[PDB]
Order: structure tokens, then C-alpha cells, then sequence
């Protein structure tokens, strides 16, 4: 399987960010998609995961009011796979939100660990300056 | 609460284990027309049969689930437990072990006549 | 770690497979022999099938194959018992009646008795009708003479269509496919599990399909390849459109003893004015149709213009749009809704024949006589679907032209059958675990 | 007795026979009919028993506990009272719902025996 | 090996086999096909209906609770298993074989009536 991402822009303060997330190679539906941030000062933190199956979301406590998950219907290839993508908005944009964001596929359909990040996209660089 | 029939058939390998009973049962229930209509029902009967000779001669009759002493070989996956049972629906695994498929069958033939020449003379020994 | 095999049972897979398939049916007689089949049950049931995507192709699926037999092999059924007619080859003398779509015939037939003969007078359609080579122009014979006998289709038997629940036998089941856009081909994301297919109504039409299902929200096109040109193009409409057909023609319907156990029927005369058979499609509505087909066309073509042309000439059965009203054979000329031409930016009547002698199937040594159905008929049908060829041989960039009809009847079970697909349900599986079988002793 | 000599019998004695009763060109299309029907019929009963379980026996026992709503009678009012014919009649609207809770209770079995298993 | 490959095989040696022969018991014109297919059924179940009768259903070798009649036979076991086909056991018993039937019926049914107790 693959995941690609939007290319890094610069954003000002304040301004809102769309990081759109193509798949491939695999079911959409079958598997969590997670968003995970780093930063230099912070260090990788979760962003939280939708299922594009039931549309559900998990958003992590810190950004639930600026962060905004949805996915498209997906688009079968064969019996066994398809295209789709996920997208993340985020809002109210500061100079802590600096850093490289990523994309990940969810571990397996079921048991305990389902929505581990086992793939991951190369990631895209996002900018904040006034 | 069930899925109906088939209704198990995109779940995962694991979670399809609990609806066997749904797909075990009406295999058997689900002039020109008339040899037609006797045609398939004569077929439904050689269907179900079909597998129930494996099973009788496995020493797996009776049973939904029936464990062997028959080893996993690495050739024909290398698939660790998660891998299979959580990550793949029936239908993708069949496809996965097509070309060993009868392979299998004769070799848990095999082992159940030697198992059970071994229990007669564990018995005759008594 | 050490993995052994375990057996499953009741393993929810299939694959692909073709099967007999044997009919149900709901709770005089008829061709089609229904009351043979297994009742309906009352409540069908459905299964919807989650997380499953399945690949269907129409063009491929034996379901159409097992019917178009199943069609056939009934229609002779119902003919086994029917009268022979093979006295009836005879030289006839034939006059205009009291447009030569009548002519008044008259021969001597046989009779009850082996020696005795009835002089027969009767009207016959004209297409049924060949001139003796000599070309005297009073002389005839019918049409099969050099050809086949004709058997006399039963006069209480009915040629309605009674919807034909397909089911498969047990251990098999039919996946249905549910997506809205679906053209019968590549892969459907909502798939269900079915025993049953819906009925299906024995429709035989040759250009336009009459009385089947409704596309759900849009028209959909279906081609095995829409690039090459003689594939048929099979139109799904979203809504009916009506026609109307008529013959207003007043038959009396004489029979004659042709020998023992056996009988001749035939039209004796004809009450009031004699004219010729129409339908009526309305114009506002066709043409509303005909844009929409046309739109859907050009998403295909590159918004090339679409020309919309009568048939290309040839054999009666195929040029013209046919279908049994009454128990009668119409043929009906379809140049009046196929004239039109489309671009990016009161009703219509249509001329109609009836022939008494058809060859359905286009069987080599096979006929039927349909006998006269007394009175006039008048009935209504919902055109559901189109079946289009198009014209091929030319690299211009602006036209393209499509025409009514084609060679191949199983189109039209096709229509009906694209959502179904027949698989074998396997029970038994394999797969490793960590359990070991415990050996007694 | 003989077959179904116990019909008239109660539940609990007809009990001690169900050994008994467990065993059992246009004249050829209709033997071929009658043996085709014949079959049916007799592994219609064994896909059940498989399926439960219960094969080789002609009395199993199963973990699905009685529900009062099939039916309120004691067991000496069931088996010491009536026949296997009126018996059929008050529960032939609950047969079948019996018949599922049997199913799911030999599949939730079998899992966990073959959890023990694995354990070991 | 293959299909009756052990049948000129010593009856012990004969026994390795068994599943082999156990399988392929299964697998106008059209009425010719369908009697010959359910004679093929019909003669399976009948061999499985004697197995369930017997209480051996499921097993390719079962023992049971009756006594070996010496007029039968009075070859000793190591005669009989390791000189002998299965070919040539059946003729030896070939008039006894109905009487050893019945009296294995008999047998079960006997077990049954402890088993419920
Ligand atoms: C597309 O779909 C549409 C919608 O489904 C289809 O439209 C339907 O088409 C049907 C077939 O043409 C048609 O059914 C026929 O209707 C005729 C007219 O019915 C109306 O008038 C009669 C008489 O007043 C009313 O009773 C009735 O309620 C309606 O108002 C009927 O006359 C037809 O029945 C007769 O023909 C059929 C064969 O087609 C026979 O099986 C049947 O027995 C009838 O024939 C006998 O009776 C007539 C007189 O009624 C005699 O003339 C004839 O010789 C027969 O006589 C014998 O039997 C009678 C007893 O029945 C006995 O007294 C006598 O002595 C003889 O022994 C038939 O019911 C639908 O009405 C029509 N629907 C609509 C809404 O219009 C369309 O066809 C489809 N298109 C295609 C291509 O398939
Ligand atoms: C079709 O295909 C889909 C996709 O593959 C299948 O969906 C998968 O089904 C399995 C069934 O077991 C799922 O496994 C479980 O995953 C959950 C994950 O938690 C998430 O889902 C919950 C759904 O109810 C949801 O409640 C959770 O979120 C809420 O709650 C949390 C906690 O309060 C909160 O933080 C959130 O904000 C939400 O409010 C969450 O989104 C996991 O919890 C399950 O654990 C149990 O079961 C396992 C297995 O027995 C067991 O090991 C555990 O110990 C525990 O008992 C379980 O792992 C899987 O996640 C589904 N996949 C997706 C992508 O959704 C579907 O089943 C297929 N259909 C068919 C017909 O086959
Ligand atoms: C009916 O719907 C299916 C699904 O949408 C159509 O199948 C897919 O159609 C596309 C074209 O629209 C095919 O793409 C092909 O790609 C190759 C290059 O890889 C190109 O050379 C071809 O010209 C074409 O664009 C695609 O293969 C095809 N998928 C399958 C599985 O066949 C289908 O074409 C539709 N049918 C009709 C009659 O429109
Ligand atoms: C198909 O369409 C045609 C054209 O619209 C229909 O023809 C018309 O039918 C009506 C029926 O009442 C005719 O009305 C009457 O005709 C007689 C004829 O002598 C006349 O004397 C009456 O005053 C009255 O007008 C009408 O004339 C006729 N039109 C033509 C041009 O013939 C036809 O009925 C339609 N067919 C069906 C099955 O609906
Ligand atoms: C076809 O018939 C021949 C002759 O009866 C069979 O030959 C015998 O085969 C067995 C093995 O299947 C031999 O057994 C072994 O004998 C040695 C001593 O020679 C002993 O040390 C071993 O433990 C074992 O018992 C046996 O000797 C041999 N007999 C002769 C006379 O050579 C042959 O096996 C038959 N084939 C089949 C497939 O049944
Ligand atoms: C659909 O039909 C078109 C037309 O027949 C096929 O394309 C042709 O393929 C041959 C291959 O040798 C070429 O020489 C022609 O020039 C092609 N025609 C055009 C108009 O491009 C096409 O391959 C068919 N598609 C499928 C899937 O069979
Ligand atoms: C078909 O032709 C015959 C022969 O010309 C016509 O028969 C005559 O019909 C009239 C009534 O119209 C009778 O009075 C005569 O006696 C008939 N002649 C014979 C020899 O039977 C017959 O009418 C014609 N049919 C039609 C519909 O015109
Ligand atoms: C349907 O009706 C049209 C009515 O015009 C018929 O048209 C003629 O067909 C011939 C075929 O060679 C052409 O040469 C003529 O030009 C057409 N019309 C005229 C006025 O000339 C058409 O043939 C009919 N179709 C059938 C199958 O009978
Ligand atoms: C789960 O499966 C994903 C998709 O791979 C497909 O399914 C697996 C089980 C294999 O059969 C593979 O060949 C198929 O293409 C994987 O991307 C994912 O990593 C898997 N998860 C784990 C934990 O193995
Ligand atoms: C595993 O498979 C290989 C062939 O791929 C075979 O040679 C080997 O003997 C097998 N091992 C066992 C234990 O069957
Ligand atoms: C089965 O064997 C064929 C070659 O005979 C091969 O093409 C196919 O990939 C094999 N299937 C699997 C699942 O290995
Ligand atoms: C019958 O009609 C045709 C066509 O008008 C004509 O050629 C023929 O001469 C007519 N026959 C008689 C006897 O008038
Ligand atoms: C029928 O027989 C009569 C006998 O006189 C003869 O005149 C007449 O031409 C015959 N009709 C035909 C069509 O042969
Ligand atoms: C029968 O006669 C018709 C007369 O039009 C002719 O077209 C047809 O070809 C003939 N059939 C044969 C087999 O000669
Ligand atoms: C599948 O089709 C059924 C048809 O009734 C519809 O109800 C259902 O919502 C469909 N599922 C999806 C995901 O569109
Ligand atoms: C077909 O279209 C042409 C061009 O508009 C027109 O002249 C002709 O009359 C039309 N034919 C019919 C039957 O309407
Ligand atoms: C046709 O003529 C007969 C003559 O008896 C009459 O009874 C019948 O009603 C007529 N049909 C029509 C539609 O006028
Ligand atoms: C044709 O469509 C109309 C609605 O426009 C409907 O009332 C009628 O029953 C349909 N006819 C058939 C045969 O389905
Ligand atoms: C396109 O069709 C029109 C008739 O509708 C014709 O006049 C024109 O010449 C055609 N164009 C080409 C390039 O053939
Ligand atoms: C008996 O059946 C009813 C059906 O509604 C159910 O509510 C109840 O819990 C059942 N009792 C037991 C003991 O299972
Ligand atoms: C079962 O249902 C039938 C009606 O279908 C009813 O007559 C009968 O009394 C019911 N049995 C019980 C025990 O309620």
C-alpha cells in the first residue's frame, strides 16, 4: 500500500490548512486513517484518527476545537482494493503548529491494536510567518 | 442479531468463525421444468455430500471446528496468526492457499489413519 | 511457533460457477408452462452484504444462455400437441378483397373423411403470402411451402408474459448488484445475496424493450465495448414511455375439420372499414427521451453530434420492431422515432403489418401459424429500453449515427439479468491456529 | 413393538424405542422421484444433527436452557402426560426459534474448546 | 498407491490405505445420467446409514463389543493380517458376513439402553 500527501505551503497566522491524503493498493475502508504531528519542540503527537467506514473520529483532547477530519467515498480498483483519499483541516493556525505532518494507515481490521499507524506518507512540511 | 447467509463473508477470518452454524445449515435447502427442478436437487445433494466425505474421513465429523495434527507449513504462507485471523477475510485467504488446497486435504488424511491404527493398538495392548 | 492446520466448516466464500437454474413462480394455460414451477415464498429474502465488492460482467454471464434455451425449448413444448397443418400447403387462387396488405384466397382442402374435399375461402395477410414463379399473378402458395411445416399454435394456450422467478439449487447462491450507476460490467460495491432473482417477464420484442425494469435515477448505457461499433448498445430508460397499438380491423374467425382430431383457423371476413395496424408514442414525451439518450451518448463520444437513423434494410424481423399483442405478430416501422438528430447546444404514428406465419427464433425448418384472434385489439406497453448499433467505417469528427434493433435476441435477457451473477458456495476451509488435536490413549 | 408402535405412547416411554424408529418407462421416472426424496429427507435430519452436534446419538443432551414461555409444564406434566404428537403441537411455533439457539450454542462451544486446546 | 493399489496388499499393510479407497465413493439420456448419479449416492449412505448403526460413523476403524466366533474362522491373527488379502477374507466369510451385521446391530442397541441410564 501507499500514501501520498499535499505539497508544504506557507500560511499565515490564524489562516486555516487543508492536507489532503491519497491512497492506494489497499481497501480505504478497511483501515483507520491517522494524522500524527512533529515538531522540534514537541516531538510526534497525535492528532487522532477517522474510519472511513462508519465515519467515526477520535480527535486527541488538544485539538479537538481546531482540527476537522473527513474522507472520500472510495473508488474500488479490484475485488480486493481501491483509491480514496482523507483530508485534515486545521484552524486557527500559530507558530507552534510549525512542523512536518503525516499521514498513516490504520495496523489491522481487528483485535486489539486496529488503528496502529503501520504505513506512513513521506510527510509535507508546513509554514507559518507574518 | 445475526448477518444472515453470508453476511460474514467480509469480515475478518476471526470474526467469520462465530457464523459458521449460518452457512453449515440450508446447504442443503438454499415436463421441461420438472427434470430441471430434479436435476438440482440431485445436485444440492452431491454438493453437500461432497464435503461431508472429506469431513467423515478427516475424523472431523460432527464438528464446526476441528483441529488436526498436521503442521503449518511456512511454503504455504508465511502469515503470522494476526496477519491471517485479523487481517483477512475467507475469501482472500482461499485465494492465498488455491494451489495447496488438496495438498492439505491428503495430508490430514493421512494423519488421521495412522492416528487411528495408533489408538487400535494402544487398545490391543490393554 | 508451531502452527497445525484446522479444519473450518461453514466457511462464508464462494467462486464462480454456472449451474442449472429452475424457475418459481406466484401462485386456459399457458407457453410458458408456470404452473410447473415452485411456488413463490411469500416473503423473499435478502442479504445485504457488508465490506464486499464483487466483479459482475453481463456480457459473460450464463444466466442468459440458460434462459434464451429455457425460452425456446418451452415455446416447442407448447407446439407438441398443436395440429400439423401440413394439408394446408396448397395452391391458392387468391383476388384483392371487396394496399394489398388482404388478399381473399381460395382452395380446397381436405377433410374429415379422406375422400372428400371443401372448397375454403379465407383472407390471408399479404406477408404470408408468395406468388407461384410461374408469375400468372393469380396464382399463390404460402411462404413456408418450400421452407417447413407450419404447426398451428393451440388457440387456448396464451402467449402472455408471467414473470419467471430464477432460482438457483441449494448450495449455490445468486449475488445481486445494487449500485445505482451500475452498467453491468467491472466491480459493484453493494452486493447481496439472493436465492432467487426477481420474476422476470418473457418479453420478446426486436428494437424496442418493452414492459422490463426502470433505471433508478439516470439512463445507463451498456456496450461490452462502446469503440467498437458492432457491439449492441442497450439503453435503460428512467421512465416508460407509452405506446399504444392497435388493429382496427373487426375479424370473424371461421374453422374447418382438416382431418380427424384436427382443425383450420382463419379469419372469414372482415367488419367494416380495413385498415392498416398502428402504434402511437407521444412526440413530446419521445423526443424528451431521446435528448436525454443523447446527452448520456455524447459523454461517450467526445460531444460528437448524435444522428439517430432508421434501420439498415434486410429481412422484416429485423428491421422493423416486433412483438405479440393479443396473441397477434406485429411488425412495426420505427423510422418515425428513430429521424432524429441532437446537438451540444400530439403523437406519433407508426405504420404496422401483421404476419400470421413467424419464425421467432430464426430457426431453419421450424414455423408457426398464429390463428386469428377475433374482433380488434387494442393494447398498451411501456417502452423501458432501447437496443442500438452504430454506424462504424468513418474517422469524422463531427457525426456519429445509431440505428434501431440487432441480430441477437438474448439482448434482450440481458436487460434484465445484468444485476446477477451465480457463484458456489464452498463450506469447508483451511487455515493455521496454535490448537492440537488431543490423541486419546 | 415396531416402528412408531410408540406413537400413542407417552414422551418418557416412547423413549425406550427411538432405536427402532431411527432405522428407515412411467413406474421408473416416479422410483426415480421416490429414491431422490428418499435421500433428502434422511440427511435433512442428519445436516441438523451435524450441525448440532448431536450425531451418533439418539438422545443429546445440549447447554440451551428451557425457556417457560415455550412452554410452563413441569417435566412429570411433559413426559409422563403426553404423547411425542401433542407434544409437536405446543411448541410448533417455537421449534425453530429451539432449533437456532442450539446452532449458536455449538458454535460458541466449539470456539472455546478450541481456545483450551491452543493453551495447552 | 492410487485407487486400489493395496488390494493385492496383506490386510495390515492393506489398513495404511484405507483413506485412499474411502474417497472417490462420490465423484431420454438425461434420466440415464440422474439414476446412475443416485446410485452413487445411495450406495455412500448405505455404507454410512450401517457405520451410524453400527455406532463406528466417523471412524475408519472402529472396534466394537462383539466376540470373534472361532467357526468363522480359526486363522490365527498373524494369518490372517499378515498373510492374507482383503480379497481373499471376504470369500472366507463371504456366508457369514450378514450374521456378523446383525449381530453388531444387536450390540449397539444393547449400548444405547446403557447409555441412558
Ligand atoms: C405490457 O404490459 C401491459 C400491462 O400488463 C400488457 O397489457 C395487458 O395485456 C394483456 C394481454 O393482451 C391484457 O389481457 C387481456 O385483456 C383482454 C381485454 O380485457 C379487458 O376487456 C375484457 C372484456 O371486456 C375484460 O374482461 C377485462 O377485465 C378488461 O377490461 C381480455 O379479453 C383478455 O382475455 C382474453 O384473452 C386471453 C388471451 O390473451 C385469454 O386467455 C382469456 O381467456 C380471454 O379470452 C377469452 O375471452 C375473450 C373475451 O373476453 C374471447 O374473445 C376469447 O376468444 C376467449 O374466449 C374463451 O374464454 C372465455 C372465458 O375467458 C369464454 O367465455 C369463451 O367462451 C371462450 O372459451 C386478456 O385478459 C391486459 O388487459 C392488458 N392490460 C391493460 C391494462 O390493458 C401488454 O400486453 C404488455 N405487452 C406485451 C407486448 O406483452
Ligand atoms: C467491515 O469493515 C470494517 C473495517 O475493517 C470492520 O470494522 C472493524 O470491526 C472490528 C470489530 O471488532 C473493530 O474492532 C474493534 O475496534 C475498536 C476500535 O475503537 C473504535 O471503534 C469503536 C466502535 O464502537 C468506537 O466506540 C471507538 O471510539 C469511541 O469510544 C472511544 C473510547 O471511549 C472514544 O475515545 C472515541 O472518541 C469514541 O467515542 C473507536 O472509534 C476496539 O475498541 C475494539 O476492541 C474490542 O474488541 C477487540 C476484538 O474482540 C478486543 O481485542 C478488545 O479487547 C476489545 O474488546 C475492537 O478492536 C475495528 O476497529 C473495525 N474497523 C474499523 C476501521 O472501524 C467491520 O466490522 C466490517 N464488517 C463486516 C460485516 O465484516
Ligand atoms: C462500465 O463501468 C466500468 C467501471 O467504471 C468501466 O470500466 C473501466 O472503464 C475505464 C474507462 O472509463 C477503463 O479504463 C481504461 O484504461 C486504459 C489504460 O489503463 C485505457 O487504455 C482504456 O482506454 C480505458 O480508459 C477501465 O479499464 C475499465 N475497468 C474495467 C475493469 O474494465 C467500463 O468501461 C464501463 N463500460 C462501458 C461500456 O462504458
Ligand atoms: C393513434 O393516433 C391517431 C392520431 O391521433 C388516432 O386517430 C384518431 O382517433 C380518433 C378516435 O376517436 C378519431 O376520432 C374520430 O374519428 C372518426 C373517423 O371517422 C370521426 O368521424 C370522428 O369525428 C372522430 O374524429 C380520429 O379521427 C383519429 N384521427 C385520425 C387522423 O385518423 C388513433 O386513435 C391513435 N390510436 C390509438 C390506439 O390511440
Ligand atoms: C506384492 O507381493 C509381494 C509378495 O507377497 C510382497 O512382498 C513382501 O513385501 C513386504 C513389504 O510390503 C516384505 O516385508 C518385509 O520383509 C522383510 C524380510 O524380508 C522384513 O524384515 C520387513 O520387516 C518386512 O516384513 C516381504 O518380505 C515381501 N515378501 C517377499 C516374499 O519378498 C509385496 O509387498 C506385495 N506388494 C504390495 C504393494 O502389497
Ligand atoms: C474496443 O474496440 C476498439 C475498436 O475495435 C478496439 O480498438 C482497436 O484495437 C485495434 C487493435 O489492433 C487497433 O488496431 C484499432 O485501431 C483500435 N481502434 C480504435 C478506434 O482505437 C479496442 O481495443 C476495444 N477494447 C477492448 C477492451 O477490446
Ligand atoms: C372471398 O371470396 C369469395 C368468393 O368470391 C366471396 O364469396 C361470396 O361472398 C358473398 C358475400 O359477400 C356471398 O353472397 C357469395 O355466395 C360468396 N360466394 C361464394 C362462392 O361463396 C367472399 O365474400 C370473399 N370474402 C370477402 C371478405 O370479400
Ligand atoms: C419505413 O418507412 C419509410 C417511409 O419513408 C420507408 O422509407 C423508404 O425506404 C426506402 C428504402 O430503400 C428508401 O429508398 C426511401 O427513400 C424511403 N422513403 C421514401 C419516401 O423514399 C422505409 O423503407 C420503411 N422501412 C421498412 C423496413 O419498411
Ligand atoms: C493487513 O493487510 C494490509 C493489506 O495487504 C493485504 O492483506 C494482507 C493480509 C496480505 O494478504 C497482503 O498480501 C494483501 O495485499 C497490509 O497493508 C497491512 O500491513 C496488514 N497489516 C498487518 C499488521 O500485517
Ligand atoms: C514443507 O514444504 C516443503 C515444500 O515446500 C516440503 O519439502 C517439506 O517437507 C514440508 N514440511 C513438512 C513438515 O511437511
Ligand atoms: C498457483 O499456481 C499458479 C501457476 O500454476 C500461479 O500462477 C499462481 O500464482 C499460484 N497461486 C498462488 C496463490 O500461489
Ligand atoms: C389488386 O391490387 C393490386 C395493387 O393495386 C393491382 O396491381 C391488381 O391488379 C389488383 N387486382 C385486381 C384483380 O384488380
Ligand atoms: C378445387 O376443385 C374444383 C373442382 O371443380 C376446381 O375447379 C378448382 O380449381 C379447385 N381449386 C383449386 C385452387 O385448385
Ligand atoms: C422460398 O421462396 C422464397 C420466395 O420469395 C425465397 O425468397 C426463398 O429463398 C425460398 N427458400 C428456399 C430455401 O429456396
Ligand atoms: C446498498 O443498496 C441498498 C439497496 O436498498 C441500500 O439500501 C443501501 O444503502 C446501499 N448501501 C450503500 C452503502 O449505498
Ligand atoms: C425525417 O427527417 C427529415 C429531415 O427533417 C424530414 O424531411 C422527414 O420528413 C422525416 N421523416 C419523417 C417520417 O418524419
Ligand atoms: C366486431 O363485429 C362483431 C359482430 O358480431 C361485434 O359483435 C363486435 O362487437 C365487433 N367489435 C367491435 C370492436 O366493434
Ligand atoms: C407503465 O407505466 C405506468 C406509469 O407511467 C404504469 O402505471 C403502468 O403500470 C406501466 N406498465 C407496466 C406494464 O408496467
Ligand atoms: C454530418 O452530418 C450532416 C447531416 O446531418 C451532413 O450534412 C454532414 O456532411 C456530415 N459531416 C461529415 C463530416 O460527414
Ligand atoms: C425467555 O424468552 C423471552 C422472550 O422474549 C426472553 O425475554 C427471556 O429472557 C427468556 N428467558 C430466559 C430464561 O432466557
Ligand atoms: C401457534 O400459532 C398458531 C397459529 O399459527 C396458534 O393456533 C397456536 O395456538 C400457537 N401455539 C401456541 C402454543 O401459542
Amino acid at each position: 500500500g501507499q500514501l501520498v500527501q499535499s505539497g508544504a505551503e506557507l500560511k499565515k497566522p490564524g489562516a486555516s490548512v487543508k492536507i489532503s491524503c491519497k491512497t492506494s493498493g489497499y481497501r480505504f475502508n478497511f483501515y483507520h486513517i491517522n494524522w500524527i504531528r512533529q515538531t522540534a519542540g514537541r516531538g510526534p503527537e497525535w492528532m487522532g484518527w477517522i474510519s472511513p467506514y462508519s465515519g467515526d473520529k477520535n480527535l486527541a483532547p488538544a485539538f479537538q476545537d481546531r482540527v476537522i477530519m473527513t474522507t472520500d467515498t472510495e473508488v474500488p480498483v479490484t475485488s480486493f482494493t481501491s483509491t480514496g483519499a482523507a483530508y485534515m483541516e486545521i484552524r486557527n493556525l500559530k507558530f507552534d503548529d510549525t512542523g512536518t505532518y503525516f499521514c498513516a494507515k490504520g495496523l489491522l481490521r481487528d483485535g486489539s491494536s486496529t488503528w496502529l499507524p503501520y504505513l506512513w506518507g513521506q510527510g509535507t512540511l508546513l509554514t507559518v510567518s507574518s | 442479531v445475526s448477518l444472515g447467509f453470508l453476511g460474514a463473508a467480509g469480515s475478518t477470518m476471526g470474526a467469520a468463525s462465530i457464523t459458521l452454524t449460518v452457512q453449515a445449515r440450508q446447504l442443503l435447502s438454499g415436463t421441461h421444468w420438472g427434470i430441471k427442478q430434479l436435476q438440482a436437487r440431485v445436485l444440492a445433494v452431491e454438493h453437500y455430500l461432497r464435503d461431508q466425505q472429506l469431513l467423515g474421513i478427516w475424523g472431523c465429523s460432527g464438528k464446526l471446528i476441528c483441529c488436526t495434527n498436521v503442521p503449518w507449513n511456512s511454503s504455504w504462507s508465511n502469515k503470522s496468526l494476526d496477519e491471517i485471523w485479523n487481517n483477512m477475510t475467507w475469501l482472500q485467504w482461499d485465494k492465498e492457499i488455491n494451489n495447496y488446497t488438496q495438498l492439505i486435504y491428503r495430508l490430514i488424511e493421512e494423519s488421521q489413519n495412522q492416528q487411528e491404527k495408533n489408538e487400535k493398538e494402544l487398545l490391543e495392548l490393554d | 511457533e508451531n502452527l497445525w492446520v484446522t479444519v473450518y466448516y461453514g466457511v462464508p466464500v464462494w467462486r464462480d460457477a454456472d449451474t442449472t437454474l429452475f424457475c418459481a413462480s406466484d401462485a386456459k394455460h399457458n407457453v410458458w408452462a408456470t404452473h410447473a414451477c415452485v411456488p413463490t415464498d411469500p416473503n423473499p429474502q435478502e442479504i445485504h452484504l457488508d465490506n464486499v465488492t464483487e466483479k459482475f460482467n453481463m456480457w459473460k454471464n450464463n444466466m442468459v444462455e440458460q434462459m434464451h434455451e429455457d425460452i425456446i425449448s418451452l415455446w416447442d413444448q407448447s407446439l407438441k400437441p398443436c395440429v400439423k397443418l401440413t394439408p394446408l400447403c396448397v395452391t391458392l387462387h387468391c383476388t384483392n378483397v371487396t394496399r394489398e396488405g388482404l388478399k381473399n384466397c381460395s382452395f380446397n382442402m381436405t377433410t374429415e373423411l379422406r375422400d372428400k374435399r371443401q372448397k375454403v375461402y379465407s383472407l390471408f395477410y399479404r406477408l404470408d403470402i408468395v406468388p407461384i414463379n410461374e408469375n400468372q399473378g393469380s396464382e399463390y402458395r404460402l411462404i413456408n411451402c418450400n421452407t417447413s411445416a407450419i404447426t398451428q399454435a393451440c388457440p387456448k394456450v396464451s402467449f402472455e408474459p408471467i414473470p419467471i422467478h430464477y432460482c438457483t439449487p441449494a448450495g449455490f447462491a445468486i449475488l445481486k448488484c445494487k449500485d445505482e450507476g451500475f452498467n453491468g460490467t467491472g466491480l459493484c460495491k453493494n452486493v447481496s445475496t439472493v436465492q432467487c432473482t426477481h420474476g422476470i417477464k418473457p418479453v420478446v420484442s426486436t428494437q424496442l424493450l418493452l414492459n422490463g425494469s426502470l433505471a433508478e435515477k439516470n439512463i445507463i448505457i451498456r456496450s461490452e465495448n462502446i469503440t467498437n461499433n458492432a457491439k449492441i448498445i442497450i439503453v435503460q430508460l428512467v421512465q416508460p414511455v407509452t405506446i399504444k397499438c392497435i388493429r382496427p380491423n373487426n375479424n370473424t374467425v371461421k374453422s374447418i375439420r382438416i382431418g380427424p382430431g384436427q382443425a383450420f383457423y382463419y379469419t372469414g371476413d372482415i367488419i367494416g372499414d380495413i385498415r392498416q395496424a398502428h402504434c402511437n408514442v407521444t412526440r413530446s414525451r419521445w423526443n424528451k427521451t431521446l435528448q436525454e439518450v443523447a446527452e448520456k451518448l455524447r459523454t461517450y463520444f467526445g460531444n460528437k453530434t448524435i444522428i439517430f437513423a432508421q434501420s439498415s434494410g434486410g429481412d422484416l424481423e429485423i428491421t422493423t420492431h416486433s412483438f405479440n399483442c393479443g396473441g397477434e405478430f406485429f411488425y412495426c416501422n420505427t423510422s418515425g422515432l428513430f429521424n432524429s438528430t441532437w446537438y451540444v447546444n400530439d403523437t406519433i404514428t407508426l405504420p404496422c403489418r401483421i404476419k400470421q406465419i413467424i419464425n421467432m427464433w430464426q430457426r431453419a425448418g421450424q414455423a408457426m401459424y398464429a390463428p386469428p384472434i377475433p374482433g380488434v385489439i387494442k393494447c398498451e406497453s411501456n417502452i423501458t429500453g432501447l437496443l442500438l448499433t452504430r454506424d462504424g467505417g468513418k474517422d469524422n469528427n463531427v457525426n456519429e449515427t445509431f440505428r434501431p434493433g440487432g441480430s441477437d435476441m438474448r439482448d434482450n435477457w440481458r436487460s434484465e439479468l445484468y444485476k446477477y451473477k451465480v457463484v458456489e458456495i464452498e463450506p469447508l476451509g483451511v487455515a493455521p491456529t496454535r490448537c492440537k488435536r488431543r490423541v486419546v490413549e
